[PDB]
């Protein structure tokens, strides 16, 4: 009936008059940047990263003289976070990425393609990736803050919102104590790019039909070591935000605020991420915030977003619209 | 949440009058004991919620047999309640410590009977479990 | 099997009725939640026997409480039947993994009531547990 | 009833599949600075601080 899917037969649909066509143009990718961004560690457990953390401080006593006060004990509980592993095989058959000379400009745009897909899928998962829903994905940053009754929900800051239409911000730390990722021991992070070698196939039929294979591992998961260092500025209604900072949630200080939330950023290193619209209206609302005091002529469409406390501010694509407002 | 396609039982079910789990795991020896392995743990997922007239409790228990005939409990949770078992909760069953050869799920659905939700349930070496802990509390 | 003269409960409690725990463990956190420790696990040991008028059973449980005053059970074992309880016979509960302050552990005897049997609860790291497996079986 | 404290077998509650566990996250300290930037002088009375 129906046939797929190796590449096949429209590597015509990839060529000009000659050789692969090295000037394709990506329409498809989208750059999200946690992935430039995040930090990586070996997790230590079998299949998590385990992490004792504290959970009670001894309280002392004052003593009057002659009389032996209790002993204190420092409780502490652990929590661990897992990994999911991320793969796909790439086969073509071998006489196809030969022909008209073109097996590694072929095996290279496809490969081009491959890792975007990748980095596509591993950024949207870094931020809603639930494993109590796909079962199979390690849990991003939500919904680790999710509701504000979470012994966490304090380093949620809702933004005032409500319908089904609405953003979040994060701001992270990413450190090696504070949120990193994590990949197992000892299959190494972050995306290996394995060519497997040409190797023989088996027709569906049963005939040796030949050809090509790569891999394309990559198993992360992701320890928010403790959410101290992370801040979500949920619930973000992005029709009422306006450029005036008016109606709806003034993004400047729900900004300022985020920063704030965080215990001395002293390590690693901060970052915010938010979706593109979001990106356009705190570039609109800054210059608006200034022009009521000191904006130049020349600086009247404004220095783009670069680092807002300063701490980078990275654009990330691979990040949801419009999400279920959290309560 | 790394996971074995094998050990995968249940897949996405619709449980809704107190039902055994689709698939059922056969270990290839008489007493796999892998509550021994301190490490295997059952996992009950849950999608998207537990809709039902109510108010309905879900005890997810874990089951063995000698042969793949009869099925008896040797590891149960307790009544898990509705508005407990929204998208997204690990409803976790330590391995019990003594198997036998078939383990299955059974969800002991107390009435009345849920009119929507799945479950995952699978053994994991182990958990993604990250509760958010206290932080003062004094401020704030 | 190591012990924690403070995680000892019910040391040879003459267990009755279906009663729960002599002794309640309070762990000094609103989430001791020792079962990420991946570690702890309460086992209840029986001696002489459940001598009873029969047939009964008893489901051991361990229970939760947000203060020391109502639990609600967390995890248990099932209907281990008498004559499965004779002197020496340990019932493992690995310890669940979403603990509170104030654990316990209930002894749910279906009826008739016991005439004659003690339970031993400890939370331990852990279990002396070496059933032993065949070994040809052919020769011999 | 109630059995506890001076530091019941939880020192399993922080290990790996390993020894104690050094990388621990602090989370209930917190960063109050009277007790850096106080100033201490030895109390001149006998075990309190006298001032006309």
């Amino acid at each position: 009936s129906t046939t797929n899917p190796t590449l096949a037969d429209v590597a015509a649909r990839m060529t000009p008059d000659g050789k692969i066509d090295p000037q394709i143009v990506e329409m498809l990718n989208e750059t999200n940047e946690i992935l430039d961004d995040m930090t990586v560690i070996e997790a230590n457990g079998f299949t998590e990263h385990k992490t004792t953390v504290r959970s009670g401080l001894p309280t002392g006593t004052w003593r009057k003289l002659n009389y032996g006060v209790q002993p204190e004990k420092s409780r502490t509980v652990q929590v661990k976070d897992s990994m999911g592993m991320l793969e796909t095989y790439a086969e073509v058959d071998k006489a196809l990425a030969d022909l008209n000379g073109n097996s590694a400009a072929w095996r290279l745009s496809e490969d081009r393609a491959f890792i975007e897909g990748m980095n596509q899928t591993q950024a949207t998962t870094l931020f809603y990736g639930d494993s109590s829903i796909d079962a199979e994905k390690f849990m991003g940053l939500t919904p680790r803050f999710n509701s504000l009754s979470a012994e966490n929900g304090q380093n949620i800051i809702d933004a005032g919102g409500t319908g089904s239409d609405n953003a979040s911000i994060w701001l992270t730390v990413w450190g090696p104590n504070t949120l990193h990722t994590i990949y197992p021991k000892g299959s190494q992070a972050g995306l290996q790019s394995r060519d497997l070698g040409e190797d023989t196939l088996i027709d569906a039929a049963g005939g040796r039909y030949q050809g090509y294979r790569t891999h394309y591992k990559w198993d992360i998961g992701l320890t928010l070591r403790d959410w101290r260092y992370v801040v979500r500025i949920a619930n973000v209604d992005v029709s009422e935000l306006t450029k005036n900072a008016s109606a709806g949630a003034d993004l400047i200080d729900l900004m300022t605020q985020a920063v704030e939330l965080i215990p001395n950023v002293g390590m690693g290193r901060p970052a915010f991420y938010m979706p593109r619209k979001i990106r356009s209206f705190l570039r609109r609302q800054i210059t608006n915030k200034v022009a009521a005091s000191t904006l130049t002529m020349e600086e009247i469409a404004g220095k783009k977003v670069v680092a807002f406390d300063g701490i980078p501010c990275r654009r990330t694509d691979a990040l949801l619209l419009t999400e279920a407002r959290v309560v | 949440m790394i996971i074995d396609k094998l050990l995968q039982v249940s897949d996405g079910q619709a449980v809704t009058a107190s039902a055994a789990s689709t698939d059922v795991i056969d270990f290839g020896q008489a007493n796999p004991n892998t509550g021994m392995d301190d490490r295997s743990k059952m996992v009950i997922t849950v999608d998207e919620s537990a809709d039902a007239a109510g108010a309905a409790t879900v005890t997810f228990s874990v089951q063995d047999s000698a042969d793949n005939a009869t099925f008896a409990d040797v590891a149960a949770t307790g009544a898990i309640g509705k508005a407990n078992l929204a998208a997204g909760k690990q409803v976790v069953i330590p391995m019990p410590t003594k198997l036998r050869r078939y383990c299955r799920v059974y969800y002991t659905v107390a009435t009345g009977p849920l009119t929507a939700g799945k479950f995952s349930a699978q053994v994991v070496t182990g958990i993604q479990q990250n509760v958010a802990y206290p932080d003062s509390p004094r401020i704030a």
